[PDB]
């Protein structure tokens, strides 16, 4: 899976960033 | 694979995968 990790980065790296983003303003007060 | 990228992955989906969950459940509930 070398050549599946250098895209299971991109993966999550893609995503983790999407909602850290968006989840950072979710729950503001929560 | 190699816990070269395998060891940062862990990294990636750890926190994602609480959020992707959660993500929902901010903006919808609140």
């Amino acid at each position: 899976e070398v050549a599946q990790l250098e895209k299971e980065v991109a993966q999550l790296e893609a995503e983790n960033y999407q909602l850290e983003q968006e989840v950072a303003q979710l729950e503001h007060e929560g | 694979e190699v816990q070269a990228l395998k060891k940062r992955v862990q990294a990636l989906k750890a926190r994602n995968y609480a959020l992707k969950q959660k993500v929902q459940a901010l903006r919808h509930k609140g």
